């Protein structure tokens, strides 16, 4: 059948090397609500593609803060560039509003992607990110 | 003892199967000839009440900054997390009290 | 075919019983832009899952203050465990701003449902619902 | 195959006929990551649906403000007569916050469209639509 | 009288068909032999113009707190709402007038 | 000279092909018997790298209002924007600067 992931949120383990940088998130990918199938594999912060076509791409990060602004990135990574390609960005200002805030931010769209290609989903500050449960902060991928 | 409908794989004669205590799970259903078969939910799993999962409910709440373990993840019960002893709780988000506090309660001065 | 449901809201009935607990929404289920279709039925604020499978399910639900936060949960109910599972939450922090205001909550994510499974969407405070018109406050799920 | 397409935002040109109205938006339909494929075409704001069925309809908005509130409206023309159905509505209030901020919005579900039917994406203020970037403001379907 | 271009369901001759006015809407299309028929809106639908839907509108409007109905669901009309006496509508919100206010207006002291 | 494996189209044989230079992008993949065929980027598009791309990367970066071109759409590189001379940029927004201000920093009073 075709190649299908839902992937759930897990504890960040905070990285030193961002040099202005978006860090990738780590994620679950088989316990609870997580799976991945048909060859739709999850290794070291990448989605990698198996079978090139059109995938529906998705995810939502959770934000709280106990910063100008949040963002949500989802990426793709080619070996054919040294670049990646920001597929989907969802940012939004944070108001002054009370230092005890918690935000959503969700991101949906059709992408038509090629067998090896990498997904990863960036955050603007990791330390940001509600980890907390899996039905908060999730990244799915489905062929269509 | 709880009981759940359920028709056989074999040839689906529709009988009355076992439920499973907590701590465990249906491995294997009821048949004509054998009981239900209950196994024990592996590691970081866990059923509360007496089940018919297939499968058992993963440990899936993880203790945030200003957190602690109330509970730890046994086999009979979900992980749960009280604030740490410097703050307490509040819409959601596990915050100081001002002494000159309960992780429950904001105590005063 | 396959399994389909878009249902919209509603004015809703406010019930009695919540003992903090978050309330199951009222949906229609056939008129104006409303459908169900090939088995997917929707009864007593639960969609039925008729056939076991991976689904993609969304809602959202507007919000008007006229309060801490909002939240939506899309939620599975089995008759194999007396506790439902949490499959999607989006939480907003309500900020102080001016007691005059409206937000949309979106979730949209896919999900591996076994037949018999019931899906509803719950909300934090059913007063702060906006039921006025269809386009605003809605609820779905196919099968991939 | 299925008729698919994901566009992705341009310049606007300010349109001067709005009578107290929403204008729709000015989408990319072949460069980067837009494109339009199996008969879905894109002419003049509208998505021409080719092929009646079930479809996936999604679109986000950025909106940055350098206004009471900001609103997306999916909306659905057919020549069988002479009003819009507005499918998805995305409205929220504008805090009064900093006049420096930023919002997207999201909007996406399932509907039963008709060959013919014109698809748009309209907003509340024009100038308030960030155009800067494709993976900011984009606008997509697929048949299911 | 509007009309609109047709291919016949039986034997696809291409016909100019007939309209349905407000109130009704094409139950069958015109044929060679027979003309348009227009049926009427069901309960709770509306078509308020000249028309070739083959399914009415729904009243898609409920009127919400603060609110009461403007103009009621007919077969030619959507409902509408306007805000009760005590409001006026602002940004699309119903909201009070202070006296020491029409439905439209923020009448002042 | 950077390169990249590939399989022929024509007969499977795994050989070692030759990356496509900043300005380029691959036309056609290399064969046993001819080189990679390196075509220049169309108008609009871009390869800043030595790349193995079958299509050139989009100019995809529009200047906002408050902003001007910093750097043009050309074969080896993106679009890129700078504030105007009124302006300079701040989290994402370019604003302006008060004399009694570069496009990067706010010069003071």
């Amino acid at each position: 059948d075709k190649p299908r992931a839902h992937l759930t949120v897990v504890r960040q383990t905070p990285t030193q090397h961002f040099k202005n940088q978006f860090p990738a998130l780590h994620w679950e990918h088989e316990l609870g609500l997580a799976f991945t199938k048909n060859r739709m594999n999850y290794t070291n912060k990448f989605l990698l593609i198996p079978e090139s076509g059109d995938y529906f791409i998705y995810s939502q990060v959770t934000f709280r803060g106990m910063p100008d602004s949040i963002t949500v990135v989802i990426t793709k990574v080619t070996d054919s560039y040294p670049e990646p390609t920001q597929l989907l960005m969802g940012t939004k200002s944070v108001s002054e509003v009370g230092s005890n805030w918690f935000q959503p931010i969700y991101l949906g769209a059709m992408f038509s992607l090629q067998e090896g290609d990498k997904l990863m989903v960036n955050v603007s500050d990791i330390s940001l990110v509600d980890y907390t449960k899996e039905d908060k902060t999730f990244f799915g991928a489905f062929l269509l | 003892t709880p009981t759940y409908p359920w028709r056989d794989a074999e040839t689906g004669e529709r009988l009355v199967c076992a439920q499973c205590p907590p701590g465990t799970f249906v491995q294997r259903p009821c048949r004509r000839d054998s009981p239900t078969t209950c196994g024990p939910c592996p590691p970081r799993h866990y059923t509360q009440f007496w089940n018919y999962l297939e499968r058992c409910r993963y440990c899936n709440v993880l203790c945030g900054e200003r957190e602690e373990e109330a509970r730890a993840c046994h086999a009979t019960h979900n992980r749960a997390c009280r604030c740490r002893t410097g703050f307490f709780a509040h819409a959601g988000f596990c915050l100081e009290h001002a002494s000159c506090g309960t992780p429950s309660q904001n105590t005063q001065c």
